[PDB]
RNA sequence: AAACUCCAUAUAUAUAAUUUUAAUUAUAUAUAAUUUUAUAUUAUUUAAUAUAAAGAAAGGAAUUAAGACAAAUCAUAAUGAUCCUUAUAAUAUGGGUAAUAGACGUGCUAUAAUAAAAUGAUAAUAAAAUUAUAUAAAAUAUAUUUAAUUAUAUUUAAUUAAUAAUAUAAAACAUUUUAAUUUUUAAUAUAUUUUUUUAUUAUAAAUAUGAAUUAUAAUCUGAAAUUCGAUUAUAUGAAA
RNA sequence: GUUACAGACUUAAGCAGUGGAGCAUGUUAUUUAAUUCGAUAAUCCACGACUAACCUUACCAUAUUUUGAAUAUUAUAAUAAU
């Protein structure tokens, strides 16, 4: 059926296979984050019995990779680059310079000070 | 609050109450709409007032008021408590009013 | 998950059925405290390309499946 | 600190009583690190995969009279046509 | 003694996307939509009239103007008698798909992207040479073959032959003199009262001041370079510059006004852009810079 | 090129009800210097060297031209040409990028007295910066007996920022130590050095430097530190 | 291996260092299933990388996908509906 296990809309603007993978994880984890938090609280509350806790720790290990944010890497929304990615503009060491110098980024120019 | 109750409130308020300013300040950031947060603070203050104005369980007068938080806060504060010495203040040295 | 609490690592495993015949269960996961509960069987461990067959020992306890399954091969020499 | 610890804990409990405060005298992991996790979650969804754009083309169900031209698409089509012409196009996909 | 708000440009204008959001992370999202929006708007500059012609409506980069109250995304548009009057044509219809078309129009759907009041405001121009970016665009789209090989002598000449070599020194001197005269007149009127606004500066009104004070207006010197695979016989590069006029404002040289830098890297008067287009020979980038006093 | 420009500096105006308090500030603006004036030697109509005298007067940054090196990038992106479409395209799990004879470059920490370590609560003294993809203060428990420090754990005060937090800046300064160093002590007496003096007996090249390193236990983060992270305690203490 | 000027950390001073030790690195050589790829005089070498456990990731092993990330065409049937 859909390439990704669960059908997902496509990220507006620049689209990349690595971006699609990251975007897929973002969409899935966003919804699963609540469950991720629920079950982890379960496993970590000593105030409980070991078994209920274990059952949970285990399910987590079983939860699919997309159910994680550690797996989501900051990637330039415009150039699909995951290296030197400033998060203030969600860009990169180049698209920034480019956008900032060109003036695409308002109030962002050169540190002449 | 009256003496006993006044002290108990401060003991109950703890860090929220700043003894240096003698002001009890608290904030609410737990509900979607701020209106719910405003009601939360109203209830919290009413609760504190009720407990403080009733030392049946404990007066808390024996408890020394905690000011450690304000002590650390005062360390952060940077003010000048030193002023030009009054004996050094010499009006005769200062020139008198000069008419035009 | 290395701590007195949160001990230790539960990696879902066919140990149950394995505990019957003992079939070396291809536990490709290779990432779990050797379970101190069943502690005893035989399985192969994916060393990147091949799963090395090993069983359970009186040393293999906290030791994680991977610690027994070497990946990179040994170094060699210069040019001649 | 010339004050009985019991009274001190009682005060802490009193604060726990007044301001909705978790009282953990035991110090046993209450999972509160997770219980206190009320920070923004769909932050990644706020940006990144925020779904709400008009992928170029889009424009033909609302504005009908206007005969628009997507230039990049047209160029791509022309390139494909050129490839087909000079025998350098692309072998068919096995329909397996 | 002070740069009239009219003269000096606003730092806001320097930024293509004009918006401020205490919710910073949110504002990043805002600008993101702007550029992508710009691309979509751009693609919508194509035209058709039955396998006849495509009147590319030239457009300036979205000068997004976001301000709580509403959104005022704006762009300058350019395109090519007793007929256009009794029947609106494409361009006018484009204005329609923007704001004039009640709800089925753009600005409307646009609101669902910025949760505010979307008002598109294009601005027509009569001189593809007025906007540096637009200048590169037309040169990178319409011309193409006219330069793909060499720069057709007259084409090149026509390019070099636009403004009458506006003498920046003379223009600067006249403008400076006008400013001094206006200041002197106000000074004299003030002194007449120094010894009501009526006399505070009479003779100064919407006439001798609002336009004589405007500075950037005369394309003193313009440089256009065709850089990239623009040689059918030469695979190599073929950067061809067309330097014209001068690139300095003499007003700043000898007047209270001082040169300011857009984004603190390029002088306000200096405006430049390059429209990278792929030639059959290979992709190229036509950099066009205008002094515009 | 210079100049305008930005930071920075002098002054001046406006703003801040001096509780967002730093008014010794923060900015918006204006002026200011690419300093000037005068005499005396020289020179030849007027420049340099000294002297004074007026001012606060002093820097940094950005901007690196044309061209050339067919310099670097086809892995920021994009695109021509050419090559594959059941695989040079997409996904999951594990692995790898951390492998090591030797060699190079760059750092870090080092080899102790014109130098290193405890300690200093009326907290000696800062700027710049962060904090709705959060910082996380006081305390509270443990490591540990007091207490402090240091590191974790419990609960989240306040602050979404001239408000509260990271965060009491540290070096300097003071006192105490400190191997080799027999320059030491510790038992005597000795005495107008007392935290010291002196007479006598004793006190047999890596140290109390160095932390590479090796075990064990413990803690962080996250499903998950095994190849492979971080932290600490108890141990180890090569090389130099 | 040229007459004469001038410029800068160019040299001579001066201070702190590198080469010598251990470690952390980036690299070459080499190994490996793979140790992705790129820079390699000056301008390579804590350089692309502002952080490689997985993800990032590009690479290797093992399984798995084939109109797939679009755009445009050909038809059948469920979903909002003026």
């Amino acid at each position: 059926n859909f390439r990704f296990p669960i059908k997902t809309k496509l990220p507006p603007g620049f689209i990349n296979a690595r971006i699609l993978r990251d975007n897929f994880k973002r969409q899935q984890f966003k919804e699963n984050e609540i469950l991720v938090k629920s079950l982890k609280f379960i496993a970590r509350n000593m105030n409980l019995p070991t078994k209920l806790r274990l059952e949970a720790q285990l399910k987590l290990n079983a939860l699919p990779n997309y159910m994680r944010s550690t797996q989501i890497k900051n990637r330039c929304v415009d150039s699909g680059h995951a290296r030197f990615v400033l998060s203030d503009f969600r860009l990169c060491r180049y698209q920034f310079r480019e956008n900032a110098l060109k003036g695409n980024l308002p109030g962002v120019k050169k540190g002449i000070w | 609050l009256e003496e006993k109750s006044l002290h108990k409130f401060r003991i109950l308020a703890r860090s929220r109450y700043d003894h240096t300013t003698d002001i009890f300040k608290m904030s609410s950031d737990k509900f979607e709409h701020a209106s719910q947060n405003a009601r939360y603070l109203h209830d919290i203050l009413q609760r504190l007032l009720a407990e403080s104005k009733d030392l049946t369980e404990d007066d808390f007068s024996d408890v020394p008021l905690d000011t450690r938080h304000t002590i650390a806060k005062s360390l952060r504060k940077k003010k000048r408590d030193y002023e030009f010495p009054e004996h050094w203040k010499r009006p005769e040295d200062a020139p008198k009013k000069k008419f035009d | 998950s290395r701590s007195v609490w949160k001990g230790p690592n539960i990696v879902p495993l066919p140990i149950r059925e394995a505990m019957t015949k003992g079939t070396p269960i291809r536990t490709n996961a290779r990432a779990a405290t050797i379970l101190p509960q069943f502690v005893g069987l035989k399985f192969q461990i994916h060393n990147g390309k091949e799963y090395v067959p090993i069983e359970i020992s009186e040393d293999m306890v906290g030791h994680k499946l991977g610690e027994f399954a070497p990946t990179r091969k040994r170094f060699s020499y210069t040019q001649t | 600190m010339n004050v009985p610890k019991a009274r001190l804990l009682k005060v802490a409990e009193l604060s726990a009583k007044i301001f909705d405060q978790n009282f953990n005298p035991s110090g046993i992991r209450t999972g509160s690190k997770i219980l206190n996790e009320r920070l923004k979650g769909p932050s990644v969804a706020s940006y990144y995969g925020n779904p709400d754009i008009l992928k170029f083309r889009h424009l033909k169900t609302l504005y009908p009279d206007i005969e628009f031209v997507d230039l990049e698409e047209q160029y791509r089509l022309s390139m494909v046509e050129a490839k087909k012409r000079r025998g350098k196009g692309a072998p068919k996909k096995m329909k397996k | 003694n002070i740069n009239n708000k009219l003269q000096h440009l606003n730092n806001m204008n320097n930024w293509n996307t004009q918006i401020y959001n205490y919710n910073k992370n949110m504002e990043i999202m805002n600008t993101m939509n702007d550029k992508l929006i710009n691309k979509l708007l751009y693609k919508m500059m194509t035209l058709k009239l039955n396998n006849m012609n495509i009147n590319k409506i030239i457009m300036s980069k979205t000068i997004n103007q976001h301000s709580l109250n509403k959104l005022n995304i704006k762009f300058y548009y350019y395109n090519n008698n007793n007929n256009n009057n009794y029947y609106m044509n494409m361009m006018n219809k484009l204005m329609n798909i923007m704001n004039n078309n009640m709800n089925n129009n753009l600005c409307n759907i646009l609101s669902y992207y910025y949760k505010k009041k979307v008002t598109i405001e294009p601005i027509k121009l009569s001189y593809i040479y007025l906007n540096s970016d637009i200048f590169s665009k037309y040169i990178s789209l319409n011309d193409m073959d006219k330069y793909n090989n060499g720069i057709l002598t007259n084409y090149q000449r026509m390019l070099n032959n636009i403004m009458p070599k506006l003498n920046d020194h003379n223009i600067s001197m006249n403008y400076i003199n006008n400013i001094n005269n206006i200041n002197n007149n106000k000074y004299n009127n003030m002194i007449n009262l120094l010894n009501n606004i009526n006399n505070i500066y009479n003779n100064m009104t919407i006439d001798n001041i609002p336009m004589d004070i405007l500075m950037y207006k005369y394309l003193v010197g313009w440089s256009i370079k065709f850089k990239g695979r623009l040689s059918n016989n030469n695979g190599r590069t073929s950067t061809t510059n067309l330097l014209n006029g001068t690139f300095n404002n003499k007003k700043y040289l000898w007047s209270n006004i001082n040169n300011n830098y857009k984004l603190n890297y390029i002088p306000s008067n200096h405006n430049l852009y390059n429209n990278s287009n792929i030639n059959k020979n290979g992709k190229y980038n036509i950099k066009v810079k205008l002094n515009f006093i």
